[PDB]
């Protein structure tokens, strides 16, 4: 058919053209980190926390907004997919009042889960 | 202790050992009970810098 060869940490996998690199994470069988993203409300780009690797590609792109073409090797566990992560957390975390406690979300927050 | 001499050298024959120099009852000797305030130093991974999670 149209379906392009994508890989995964080195696993292929085919996805139909338009396929974001977070959609075809979820198809390998991974979830990217995600704050902004919801399958059900058009694309933003906002949070920056989906912000995966590609293979021989120096920027970090956003997996939620990029869609992907043929050849890519999604590198999710790589170092600077990490360490852009952690700093985006960090960056969320910066601003963050201290209301864990007094929080209603409090053992089911994204934002707690997700810097655990 | 409060003990008097003879007291003292009947205990001293009959166990066979100077009880006066290591006694079994704490005296002034222990430490007192308050305490200047502590610092508890910081741990190896409290750098400003160069102290990326992934690496640790
Ligand atoms: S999930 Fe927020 S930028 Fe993609």
């Amino acid at each position: 058919s149209n379906l392009i060869e994508v890989f995964v940490d080195g696993q292929s996998v085919m996805v139909e053209p338009g396929t974001t690199v977070l959609q075809a994470c979820e198809k390998v069988g991974m979830q990217i980190p995600r704050f902004c993203y919801h399958e059900r409300l058009s694309v933003a780009g906002n949070c920056r926390m989906c912000l995966v690797e590609i293979e021989k590609a120096p920027k970090v792109v956003a997996a939620c907004a990029m869609p992907v073409m043929k050849g890519w090797n999604i590198l999710t566990n790589s170092e600077k997919s990490k360490k852009a992560r952690e700093g985006v957390m960090e960056f969320l975390l910066a601003n963050h009042p201290l209301d864990c406690p007094i929080c209603d979300q409090g053992g089911e927050c994204d934002l707690q889960d997700q810097s655990m | 202790a409060s003990a008097t001499r003879v007291i003292q050298l009947l205990r001293n024959w009959a166990s066979g050992r100077d009880l006066q120099a290591k006694l079994q009852l704490r005296y002034q000797e222990i430490s007192k009970r308050t305490q200047p305030p502590p610092k508890l130093p910081v741990g190896p991974s409290h750098k400003l810098s160069n102290n990326y999670y992934c690496t640790r």
